[PDB]
């Protein structure tokens, strides 16, 4: 279980 | 000290944020535990996710999360220098399968997680990322929130905040339909799932897509409706075409949680955020009367 | 969706702890030999036009201000740096507050190439230094926000007309600094209740503050007299901001011409 | 843009 990055923006 | 005052004795973990080393003070001979971030491959900067980890760990001082002791921040480099813990809770309960943790030690520390959580609520904080490897267990018994990387401050009342948080398995279901809004019961919902894989040694909710761990939520608790979860069925990613299943009995789910475990856990797992059971209030649930320490078998 | 109340009450006391470890030292200006409150005055309204144009939260810019002050008041600032402290402070603020932070390169952008890309970095890091990493600090606008509450059903205008009045104690210093922002955000809510239903700072929050209407009036008065001559200031840019409907316009109400006090 |  690997802790999940902000989306790209837009 | 600085720099060139810590050993390093061995890499003890990585993650999505940081490169982990157990090392020891030269001069002192304090074992610590140095979370080395990259300023190089960063041309923006200090991460926004160690400025929050710094700003909020330095606010609170538990017993139950772990201590910062330093920061040392150079042009290229940016270390956060951690007390150092036996191991986390994953590999814990790894080493823990075949034999199972023992229900008092299960109790003991989901109350000291509780008091840890309840303690960041209460300075409004989310951590946002709870799981078994983001808490730390000692040889005495203790165990601490850790890894604040996560983490935010949040407002009274809550706006929008970022959609990507928790770690899929423990995700609470408003996050995964979608709710413009998000606030305390996150951690709620992923310390429910956690209690319930020390008691059955698995994961509750082991999901390998989005859908798949909201499917895994509803057929376990039921698909939730307009009378369970006022709002459910206008989130903007639930779809009427979701299987409706019903909800099965705890005795199912976790057989060898008594009346008060099961009504603890239900209660952790409510589906309505507003109604999911708060930190402080579970702190007061009967479960916890015969509460002790044990110290775990390592 | 939103639920606030089990721990909602400790985290009033614990920003009521907060703000006072967080205050600027309200001297400050002068002691700094090249800078006056004029400059900062400008330096701020600026940078409400910077969030405007990154649309930016109200709360990035509360506490963007929060770190500047805090900055000055320990290190001195020649007026042409004043500027580079500033946007060092807007970076950290969108950072450790917005979803989505300006990348390091639109802050350089929007000084029009005053200072390098470099020296945005550093000195980030020397606020950082000099605030030892301490940026979960109280505004005026979490006061607000959490005061909000007490109207039953919340009136949007009284919001929005708290938020600007708020607002416009951002750029004044002189007499602003003198202030907590708890009790800045009681005046600004109470000044804005007062001008749209025409009623008073409620006696609920007077218990949770501790501040009744009277402890309110030395910030009130002050606030009055700001919000009746903001057509006047040489600073322009909350007005302007606040004219839009998103405020729904409140910048354009006429002030009371007395308090009832 | 504007320099100050
Ligand atoms: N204070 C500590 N003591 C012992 N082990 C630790 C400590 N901090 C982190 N670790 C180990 O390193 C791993 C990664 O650390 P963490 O702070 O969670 O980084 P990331 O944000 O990259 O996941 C953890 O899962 C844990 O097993
Ligand atoms: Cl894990
Ligand atoms: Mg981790
Ligand atoms: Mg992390």
């Amino acid at each position: 279980p690997k802790t999940p990055k902000k989306a790209k923006k837009l | 000290g600085h720099m060139e005052n810590f050993q390093k004795v061995e890499k003890i973990g990585e993650g999505t944020y940081g490169v982990v080393y157990k090392a020891r003070n030269k001069l002192t001979g304090e074992v610590v535990a140095l979370k080395k971030i990259r300023l190089d491959t960063e041309t923006e900067g200090v991460p926004s996710t160690a400025i929050r980890e710094i700003s909020l760990l330095k606010e609170l001082n538990h017993p139950n999360i772990v201590k910062l002791l330093d920061v040392i921040h150079t042009e290229n480099k940016l270390y956060l220098v951690f007390e150092f813990l036996h191991q986390d809770l994953k590999k814990f309960m790894d080493a823990s399968a075949l034999t199972g943790i023992p229900l008092p030690l299960i109790k003991s520390y989901l109350f000291q997680l509780l008091q840890g959580l309840a303690f960041c609520h209460s300075h409004r904080v989310l951590h946002r990322d709870l799981k078994p490897q983001n808490l730390l267990i000692n040889t005495e018994g203790a165990i601490k929130l850790a890894d604040f990387g996560l983490a935010r401050a949040f407002g009274v009342p809550v706006r929008t905040y970022t959609h990507e948080v928790v770690t899929l398995w423990y995700r609470a279901p408003e996050i995964l339909l979608g709710c413009k809004y998000y606030s305390t019961a996150v951690d709620i919902w992923s310390l429910g799932c956690i209690f319930a894989e020390m008691v059955t040694r698995r994961a509750l909710f082991p999901g390998d897509s989005e859908i798949d761990q909201l499917f895994r939520i509803f057929r376990t608790l039921g698909t939730p409706d307009e009378v369970v979860w006022p709002g459910v069925t206008s989130m903007p990613d639930y779809k009427p075409s979701f299987p409706k299943w019903a909800r099965q009995d705890f005795s199912k789910v976790v057989p060898p949680l008594d009346e008060d475990g099961r009504s603890l856990l239900s209660q952790m797992l409510h589906y309505d955020p507003n109604k999911r059971i708060s930190a402080k209030a579970a702190l007061a649930h009967p479960f916890f009367q015969d509460v002790t320490k044990p110290v775990p078998h390592l | 969706s939103n639920e606030v109340p089990d721990y909602q009450e400790d985290i009033h006391t614990y920003l009521r702890e907060m703000e006072v470890k967080c205050k600027p030292k309200v001297g400050y200006m002068k002691r700094q030999p090249d800078i006056t409150n004029s400059m900062r005055a400008i330096l701020v309204d600026w940078l409400v036009e910077v969030g405007e144009e990154y649309k930016l939260q109200n709360e990035t810019l509360h506490l963007a201000v929060n770190y500047i002050d805090r900055f000055l008041s320990s290190m001195s600032v020649l007026r042409g740096k004043l500027q580079l402290v500033g946007t060092a402070a807007m970076l950290l603020a969108s950072k450790f507050e917005e979803i989505y932070p300006p990348e390091v390169a639109e802050f350089v952008y929007i000084t029009d190439d005053t200072y390098s890309k470099k020296q945005v970095l550093r000195m980030e890091h020397l606020v950082l230094k000099v605030l030892a990493f301490d940026l979960a600090a109280p505004t005026v606008n979490q006061f607000l926000t959490q005061y909000f509450l007490h109207l039953q059903p919340a009136n949007c205008k009284v919001e929005s007309l708290a938020m600007f009045l708020g607002e416009l104690s951002l750029i004044d210093a002189d007499p602003y600094l003198k202030y907590l922002p708890s009790l800045i955000a009681g005046a600004a809510f109470h000044l804005a209740l007062y001008t749209v239903t025409g009623q008073s700072w409620p006696e609920s929050l007077a218990q949770q503050t501790g501040y009744t209407l009277e402890s309110l009036k030395p910030c009130l008065v002050d606030l009055h007299q700001t919000y009746l001559k903001a057509p006047q200031h040489a600073q322009q840019s909350i007005r302007e901001k606040y004219k839009h409907s998103k405020y729904h316009s409140v910048s354009l109400l006429n002030p009371p011409e007395t308090l009832s006090v």
